[PDB]
């Protein structure tokens, strides 16, 4: 639950890597494999 | 399944005294495979283990914090002064026989975790049921009590090994199977069909 | 040196070597008529096609022409005498037994081998996941798709 | 590069030679080059390899390279396997694709 | 009373920050061959301090214990899984009738936590039991 | 829902005997026991001291799958000697020495205070 | 009902290679010069060290399931301390005057180099090895 | 959920124990280590079984109905 | 379009395909009641009586080999040759 | 697609899956539920009218039992309703939808199907609980394992059907698999890493278990061979009895590194007429290898033969070690103390390195290489002193590790583990990377907002110092991290875009067989090959042999 | 007297520390299994419920009953309900006990398991009583109640071994250690640098000789000597667990021979 409330989504260059400014904001291991990965993210 | 992204499901249960037993009579409630570990790397539940024993022996709640001073040895050195050898391995005795093991273990408390879907909530299992009316095919999903899809894939397979006949069999005898009657000059099924 | 080939020769020998428990210190009763002339002649034996024409005839040489050089390669005289001390008997069963076993190692009409290969292929391609050219799946993906717009074409010179 | 090659005295022995790399192609006008040996000059590039040598070798680099995929991945397959492929991909004379514009317009009943 | 402030990927470009506070502001004026090597506090420019690196985590990945020592992906396994976990979500399940529910008969906190977990309230509502474990080729099943 | 009852672990349901013994083919005086509703316990107990006689040219059992609880036992002797009689023997020397180690142990047992 | 070889060795060295029940020994023959000998010996059971003088002996005798006691009373090649059984494989020609031969104690090895063996020694299955003192 | 009654591992009965231990705990101001060994509760099979005991009933009890 | 018992260029030896499909359409015709042309050492199940009507040479069925003209040619479960 | 080539059908069964060591290769393990519900069309015959009617009485909630009966009508009389269930007097020629019963043929598949390996028949073994059984060395070619897999199972309904199954995709028929014509099956896991163990010189074995292993072994021929050693104490080795699991007449030689006849490194392999003369049992032997004693054992004593191979071997060694034991800790992941200092320095030595590129870089002295930018010959350059560095920290690491060691001890079977994974576990890490390069500047020439602008150092840039034992600190944790996902994502796309080429492969082929003029032609019969694989040869049946004529000096050709 | 001998060390109401020498390794593995496994007692293997309205579920409740430990000395004279020619259950089979617990005050009230009521008549033998070693004399804590919180069942114990479940074992936990020092060779111990500094030292060594250096390999020894100690539940008295499991086994062998008799 705590870890729905606090997920992302983003629709649609490489946007399902983890990427550098992302440190501090969204978890850099929670994700869904396959699929949504990288695009589901949760701060 | 652990909480290192390890998970299994149970093979077989074993009563207490089927099971390898330590010397002070301790058993475990779960065993796993060592090589579920060489390549997968998660050394952290090694580890968690070293920790959770030893602070289940002296009543202190692990501390299993990520970026910390916290070294493999420092707990080692704990669990010694605990009267047990400084990694995990205990001396271990075959449930059958009551003999030593030739191989000491890595025996201690790791926290487990019982995910959801179990067998018995997937054991589908049909034999014809209800078909779809618009294809007369197999219906979907076992709460309808359905049929497994035997798509294009599995078929290939079956060519493969030239099994021509079974083919015929799975494509037709089971799922569809109907019978129409033809015009024997334009191949078309507009042969009105007055059976009697 | 080392390429597959049907007839696992080395093992029929060895499988010569104790069914017919030969002594390495007392000489053979084979004639050079006998291996020479029986090697020759065990190539007549081993078919792969049967038309009585030239042009089958002709084809059946060709798809026997490796296979033979290594049968050649293994029967030969100084070999068999000197190497493996056959006998007249367990040499003349090595020969049966080689025919034999070819005639089993030949495709059987209604062996599906499209999809036998196309398989054979996208199998261990999905196996496939990761010195700077373009492989692994994508290339895989441009060749199968003959593309012209290739990553890494470069020309190799000698 | 390293280059197997029969010595003298007969064995194979190493010897090892020259050989430039590409970064871009034009099969046509470099094997006419000098110094060059014509007869090994080589390409990635199978279609290049085709509109110049002709189609009997294209298909030979057209498994030469499916081959190098298959196995730079340790992984081998037998020969016969892609093989056919190529083959099949090499008989209507020309370099047809796997994609659909190429095998399913091939002559084939309207069902396949 | 500005001891702290919040910090946007943008303004994050133009700023110098400290890991560990201690660790990271002490002058250079013997080390423990168990603990892993870190580099240095190289920086006369410090402008900020991380509150505290564990905190790049989220919820999920908050319950594993040293996923510091574990590889990089393993972690993203656990944490789709600790969502498949059973275990008292509410302590009013009893009272809350909802499309199926699974909850642990007798849910144990685990000996092994993390000093976020007290945030995570997973001590409160475990989801796991602490098993004995032994990794050990028993019958071969 | 595919479980089996535990109680089918001690008790032989219907046209289940305790023992079989059918003749071993491969051997001479050989013969080989199957128990049924017995495991490990018995069947370790009863292999090791089959070896104590030196009659006893062979001796070894198994459980052939832990889901089922029966295990067999193999014997072999001395021509003129019958394992049945071998296996007798070994069933009353075990319970021979069973019921010593019950006596020394509530005679010991007595001595205690507390 | 034989002997096929009989031979005191004097062992110049005992190598145990991350084994600790086995060690491979090497000692040479006392008489001729001729002849050198490679084993695979059980440390554990039979300690060997620095130059020791092993008697050595072959043959073939005292292909039916074993037994084992009983006969305690009877036959008894015991005459020795340490005692295996094998299968001989390949015999060699160490070229020159010399020839020879290897036998493998379900996988504890020997290597025998000689000559006057041809005859002495078999070339089947059988073959146990004897040592004493 | 209250106290476990025997030890999931050995079988050495411990819900008997919980409301001993709690007070070994607050009055007697020991640590839960000690508490635990004075409980006879000597091996860790048995140790995380009250240990790590979380009596969420005690949760359940205040919802009125 | 027929091709004489002569200039036969088939395969002599039966194909493992050839072989499963007769021993399963001989398998069935001794499931449906059917007479057996063999004697049984105590065999109960069709199909391993079927396998030993063919290890007997005794089973009435001829495949007809299409070649991919048309043409074909007709072999004997007699005359084929079971090595596998 | 879905309806016509690709349909939903009836008699179809599917469940957990979990490994079974004591069911033989061929079979699978049918949870008593589901074979009560698949059922199989029996015509009555007088060859079996007992054991029928026998059933239909047993019911549709007994195993050996029977649901539905059919007539000459074509009527079902439904045996679980029916005032007339416990009636019935079968006739000759009725029909008798039967439960499925123990050794009925079954195809048994895991999907993704992209082999024929992937469906194969199995011998049924009606057994409790519900999970489908299946023996270990099926594994592979289903690519399965135990974390969670389903597998489908489907009845045949005809019996040609059954023969169908039976003769052509029988498990045992698939072991030597014609792809990679080599066998497709081996031996992993505990009996792989124990095979090892039991055949270690240093490994014996006495009386009392010697008697069991050789009884566990169902096709002893009860004679208990002669020990090793009559000595002091009569003990068997480990070969000894393994021997007794591989059959008479197979031969095998191999020859590794440092072999020779009298292998003193307990090397290769000396196998004859069935018994294991030299060499430590692992992968290469028993693996699934193309000289393998599975190989051999297929094609010399028939698939059937080698089919048992699996299972004795398997019920030997998994009894001797389900006794010996085996396991792994954290401490199998520690180092030698002086070792981890010569580790930590070694690495201390390529950070100078690279700092002495850099410091050279920087004062525009570096020639740059042709074809490179001055700048991607730097690169290059810290990314194979990195590399380096990580492998001989690892290598260094390698060789403390006692042959006690848990770890080393798979990985000398061959059962799980390779360097890296040690390296990794534990010396230093490595280099972390995404698309190729090592770590990127995100933020504006810096690597997170820890560092300073323009920082090409390896801890800057990826390069994790330490291992997973020790821990990584939070960048190398990030940086880790950041690969890590790297992994996952073309992880999920390396299998949809090879998934489709899986297909236009198989339909581009779809139709092409070797007709009965040995040719290869497809549907419209246009020849394709003149003689399949170009010798008209099948795939399994073939084996790498030497060309003894192409190689040695031409003295030697002669000599 | 004749072989197998013991001399305890320790005794008192739940342990036994002894040293049973003389016997056969496999024997002192039987015996041990036995003592964990088929020595039978007496146990709720039924719950009727009338009323819960507490926090708990039935079932979940019910278990916990059956865990809870009852008298089982008089056991042997009591029988196994499927063996009773009764309908069910019976006084000659069966002991029946009754909870009834009621919230009454605002002070959470707790249900022990000394709040079990013999029903049935016992017919004079020592049998299903809830054991209780508490201090307070409270065995237990079966479940809690709230301000009018209502649990009203009907148990019906029956005689059972740890073999259908685990709820009918006797023995608890038992220690086991044989050959101290690894005198017997039958482990090889792991190490980092002396396996003799790392591992530790089983106090069992005290009674034991150590290995003398330079004394060669034992190679005939086998294992005779083992260090034991039974925990007891309680249901019945530590020396029982002892001798109830001897004579189990010893009757377990019987059995075989009164097989081949009837044979
Ligand atoms: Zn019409
Ligand atoms: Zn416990
Ligand atoms: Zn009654």
């Amino acid at each position: 639950t705590l870890s729905h409330l606090r997920r992302t989504n983003t629709p649609i260059a490489k946007p399902r890597q983890l990427h550098n400014t992302h440190w501090g904001l969204v978890c850099p291991a929670e994700t869904p494999e396959g699929q949504a990965c990288g695009l589901v993210k949760n701060l | 399944a652990s909480r290192h992204g390890q998970k299994g499901t149970i093979g077989i249960t074993y009563r207490r005294e089927d099971m390898p037993f330590t010397a002070e009579g301790i058993v475990p409630d779960l065993i796993i495979n060592p090589h579920a570990i060489p390549s997968r790397m998660t050394v952290a539940h090694l580890i968690e283990c070293l920790l959770s024993k030893v602070a289940a022996l002296s009543g202190n709640e692990g501390d299993a914090s990520p970026f910390t001073d916290i070294t493999v040895e420092g707990i080692s050195k704990l669990l010694r002064e605990h009267g047990y050898q400084s990694r995990g391995f205990e001396v271990m005795y075959n449930g059958h026989t009551g003999k030593k093991l030739m191989a000491q273990i890595f025996f201690g408390p790791t926290y487990y975790q019982r995910l959801r879907h179990m067998v018995d909530d997937k054991i589908h299992a049909r034999a014809r049921g209800p078909m779809q009316v618009l294809t007369r095919q197999p219906v979907e999903g076992r709460s309808r009590d359905g049929g497994l899809r035997f798509g294009e894939m599995e078929r290939d397979c079956m060519i493969a090994h030239g099994a021509a006949s079974f083919l015929k069999e799975r494509l037709m005898e089971a799922s569809d199977a109907f019978r129409v009657h033809i015009c024997g000059i334009c191949g078309l099924m507009t042969v009105i069909a007055k059976l009697n | 040196a080392n390429w597959p080939l049907p007839v696992n020769i080395r093992r029929i020998i060895q499988n010569a070597q104790q069914t017919f428990h030969i002594d390495h210190t007392k000489p053979s009763d084979l004639t050079i008529k006998d291996i020479v002339l029986g090697v020759k002649d065990l190539q007549e034996n081993l078919l792969v096609l049967r038309g009585k024409n030239e042009i089958i005839q002709n084809a059946q040489r060709d798809a026997v022409t490796l296979f033979c050089c290594l049968l050649r390669s293994r029967l030969a005289t100084r070999r068999v005498l000197q190497e493996y001390r056959l006998t007249k008997q367990a040499f003349d069963w090595v020969l049966s037994n080689i025919e034999a076993q070819f005639l089993r190692s030949v495709v059987h009409p209604g062996e599906m081998v499209g999809v036998l290969a196309a398989q054979s292929i996208g199998e261990p391609a999905t196996q496939m996941t990761l010195k700077k050219v373009t492989s692994g799946v994508p290339r895989l993906k441009e060749i199968l798709n003959v593309a012209k717009n290739m990553k890494t074409p470069s020309l190799t010179v000698y | 590069y390293d280059r197997k090659v029969p010595s003298p005295t007969g064995e194979y022995v190493k010897e090892p030679e020259w050989v430039l790399e590409t970064d871009g192609v034009n099969l046509s006008e470099v094997m006419t080059v000098p110094g060059i040996d014509p007869t090994r000059i080589y390409t990635n590039s199978f279609i290049d390899i085709m509109e110049v040598l002709g189609i009997e070798a294209g298909r030979a680099a057209l498994y030469k390279e499916v081959y190098n995929v298959i196995a730079s991945d340790g992984s081998y397959v037998n020969y016969r396997h892609m093989a056919l492929l190529v083959d099949v991909m090499t008989t209507q004379g020309g370099l047809t694709s796997v994609t659909r514009h190429g095998f399913n317009r091939s002559n084939t009943g309207a069902l396949m | 009373e500005g001891l702290v402030e919040y910090i946007d990927a943008e303004e994050e470009e133009s700023i110098l920050i400290a890991m560990q506070p201690e660790d990271l502001e002490p002058a250079e004026a013997d080390v423990d061959p168990a603990k892993r090597i870190r580099v240095s506090h190289h920086a006369t420019t410090f402008t900020h301090c991380e509150i505290h690196p564990s905190m790049i985590l989220g919820v999920a990945a908050s319950i594993i214990p040293f996923p510091d020592h574990n590889q990089s992906p393993r972690n993203t396994y656990q944490s789709a899984m600790g969502k498949q976990a059973m275990g008292v979500f509410l302590t009013n399940y009893n009272v809350r009738m909802d499309t199926m529910a699974n909850i642990l008969y007798y849910p144990q906190k685990p000996l092994g936590t993390t000093r976020a977990m007290e945030y995570l309230k997973f001590r409160e509502l475990p989801a796991g039991q602490n098993a004995i474990v032994a990794i050990a080729c028993y019958s071969g099943y | 829902m595919n479980a089996p009852d535990r109680f089918e672990l001690f008790l032989l349901g219907e046209g289940e005997s305790k023992l079989k013994i059918d003749p071993d083919t491969k051997a001479p005086n050989a013969v080989v026991i199957t128990f049924e509703k017995e495991d490990h316990t018995l069947g370790n107990l009863i292999r090791a001291e089959l070896l104590n006689d030196r009659k006893v040219l062979f001796a070894a059992y198994k459980v052939e799958h832990p889901f089922f609880a029966r295990f067999k036992l193999r014997i072999q002797t001395t021509e003129g000697y019958d394992p049945k009689d071998a296996l007798k023997n070994a069933c009353n020397s075990i319970i021979n020495k069973l019921g010593a180690l019950k006596t020394n142990f509530e005679t010991e047992w007595n001595l205690q205070t507390l | 009902s034989n002997t096929l070889f009989d031979d005191i060795f004097q062992v110049s060295e005992v190598d145990p290679g991350r084994y600790n029940k086995v060690c491979r020994i090497e000692a040479a023959s006392t008489t001729q010069d001729q002849c050198k000998l490679t084993l695979d010996i059980n440390v554990e059971l039979f300690p060997v060290a620095a130059q020791d003088s092993l008697t050595v002996t072959i043959a073939s005798s005292l292909t039916r399931s074993w037994r084992p006691p009983q006969a305690g009373d009877r036959s008894l090649a015991d005459d020795y301390d340490y005692v295996m059984y094998g299968t001989a494989y390949k015999f060699e020609e160490v070229s020159k005057d010399l020839i020879a031969v290897y036998y493998s104690f379900g996988g504890l090895l020997m290597r025998l180099e000689g000559n006057y063996r041809n005859l002495n020694n078999l070339k089947q299955e059988n073959a146990y090895l004897l040592i004493r003192r | 959920m209250i106290v476990p009654v025997r030890c999931f591992s050995c079988g050495k009965v411990v819900g008997d124990k919980w409301e001993s231990y709690l007070n070994l705990l607050q009055e007697d101001e020991l640590d839960e280590g000690t508490a635990l060994s004075r409980l006879g509760l000597k091996r860790y099979c048995c140790r995380r079984m009250i240990l790590t005991h979380v009596d969420l009933i005690e949760k359940f009890l205040r919802y009125n109905p | 379009k027929a091709i004489p018992k002569d200039q036969r260029a088939t395969t002599p030896y039966m194909t493992k395909y050839e072989r499963a499909r007769i021993l399963g359409t001989r398998a069935l015709q001794i499931s449906m009641n059917a007479p057996v042309f063999v004697d049984l050492e105590g065999e109960t199940d069709p199909l391993r009586i079927a396998m030993k009507e063919l290890a007997e040479k005794k089973i009435p069925l001829v495949i007809r080999r299409y070649l991919p003209d048309g043409s074909f040619e007709d072999w004997s479960v007699e005359e084929l040759i079971v090595d596998l | 697609r879905g309806n016509l080539m690709g349909k939903r059908v009836d008699f179809s069964a599917r469940t957990v899956i979990s490994g079974d060591p004591n069911l033989e290769l061929d079979q699978v393990g049918v949870p008593k539920s589901i074979a009560k519900t698949l059922t199989y069309p029996e015509v009555v015959t007088p060859y079996n009218i007992d054991r029928l009617t026998q059933l239909v009485r047993n019911g549709p909630n007994e195993h050996p039992g029977a649901k539905y009966v059919i007539r000459d009508s074509g009527d079902r009389i439904d045996l679980r309703y029916s005032k007339r269930a416990g009636d019935i007097q079968l006739q000759y020629g009725w029909k008798v939808e039967r439960h499925i019963m123990d050794n009925d043929p079954v195809l048994f598949n895991r999907q993704p199907s992209l082999h024929k390996m992937s469906m194969m028949a199995h011998r049924v073994k009606v057994i409790p609980y519900s999970t489908f059984r299946l023996n270990l060395s099926v594994t592979s070619p289903y690519n399965a394992d135990f974390d969670g897999d389903e597998m489908n199972l489907h009845v045949p309904q005809s019996e040609e059907t059954r023969a169908e199954l039976s003769q052509l995709c029988a498990v045992p028929l698939q072991i030597v698999s014609p792809q990679s014509n080599k066998p497709c099956m081996g031996i992993v896991q505990d009996t792989l890493c124990g095979i090892r163990k039991l055949t270690l010189r240093d490994t014996f074995i006495e009386l009392d278990q010697v008697l069991n292993m050789l009884y566990w072994v169902p096709d002893w021929d009860g004679v208990i061979p002669t020990p090793a050693i009559i000595k002091p104490k009569p003990l068997w080795s480990g070969k000894q009895i393994l021997s007794v699991a591989i059959p008479n007449g197979i031969h095998l030689q191999r020859f590794d590194e440092g072999t020779t006849l009298l292998s003193p490194k307990d090397n290769g392999m000396l196998i004859i007429d069935g018994q294991i003369i030299f060499g430590v049992v692992e992968k290469k032997t028993v693996g699934s290898s193309n000289g393998g004693l599975i190989h051999v054992v297929t094609r010399e004593k028939g698939p059937q033969v080698c089919a048992k191979l699996f299972g004795n071997i398997q019920k030997v060694v998994n009894f001797w070690l389900l006794h010996n034991g085996f396991s792994t800790g954290i401490g199998d992941t520690i180092a030698d103390g002086p070792t981890m200092r010569e580790i930590t320095e070694t690495i201390a030595e390529a950070k100078k390195k690279v700092l002495d590129v850099t410091k050279e870089a920087q004062a525009n002295l570096l020639t740059a290489k042709h074809g490179m930018t001055l700048r991607e010959s730097f690169e290059d350059n810290v990314v194979r002193f990195l590399n380096e560095a990580r492998d001989k920290a690892g290598r260094l690491a390698e060789v403390n590790l006692k042959d006690l060691n848990n770890v080393k001890q798979m990985v000398m079977a061959g059962s799980k583990g390779s360097f890296i994974n040690i390296a990794q576990m534990s010396a230093c890490v490595g280099q972390q990377s995404v698309e190729g390069k090592r770590i990127a500047f995100g933020f504006v020439d810096r690597t997170l907002p820890h560092f300073s602008k323009d920082d090409y150092s390896p801890e800057s840039k990826g390069f994790v110092e330490n291992s997973y034992l020790r821990g990584l600190t939070p960048q190398e944790f990030f940086f880790h991290a950041m690969g890590g996902r790297e992994g996952l994502i073309d992880t999920a796309v390396k299998t949809a875009e090879t998934g489709y080429i899986q297909r236009r492969l198989v339909k581009a082929l779809e139709d092409i067989m070797v007709h009965y003029d040995n040719t290869t032609r497809n549907s419209l019969g246009n020849v394709i090959q003149f003689i399949y694989g170009e010798d008209g040869m099948d795939a399994a049946h073939i084996e790498k042999q030497s060309l003894d004529t192409i190689g040695g000096s031409d003295a030697a050709f002669e000599k | 007297e004749e072989g197998p001998q013991v001399k305890i060390r320790e005794a008192s109401k739940d342990n036994v520390d002894f040293i049973l020498s003389n016997v056969d390794l496999a024997m002192a593995n039987s015996l041990r299994r036995v003592m964990i496994a088929e020595i039978p007692t007496l146990a709720i293997d039924s719950v009727e419920v009338e009323t819960n309205t507490t926090v708990l579920a039935d079932e979940f409740i019910a278990h916990r009953l059956g865990l809870i430990p009852l008298q089982s000395m008089d056991i042997e004279q009591l029988e196994y309900s499927r063996d009773c020619f009764c309908e069910d259950h019976c006084d000659k089979c069966s002991v029946v006990l009754t909870l009834q617990a009621f919230g009454e005050s605002e002070s959470t009230t707790n249900v022990y398991s000394k709040d079990l009521v013999i029903v049935s008549n016992l017919m004079g033998r020592n049998i299903g009583h809830p054991i209780i070693q508490d201090k307070e004399g409270n065995g237990v804590l079966i479940c809690k109640l709230r301000k009018g919180q209502e649990l009203k069942l009907t148990c019906v114990a029956k005689k059972g071994i740890a073999k259908e479940h685990a709820k009918w074992g006797p023995a608890a936990a038992i220690e086991f250690e044989y050959d101290p020092w690894n005198k017997l060779k039958h482990t090889d111990y792991w190490y980092e640098q002396d396996s003799a500094k790392e591992w530790p030292q089983s106090k069992n060594c005290e009674y034991e000789d150590p290995p003398n250096e330079g004394d060669p390999f034992d190679y005939k020894a086998q294992a005779d000597t083992f260090y034991m100690n039974v925990e007891s539940v309680g249901s019945i008295p530590v020396d029982q667990v002892v001798v109830r499991g001897i004579d189990t086994l010893q009757k377990k062998v019987a059995s075989i021979l009164l097989a081949l008799t009837q044979m």
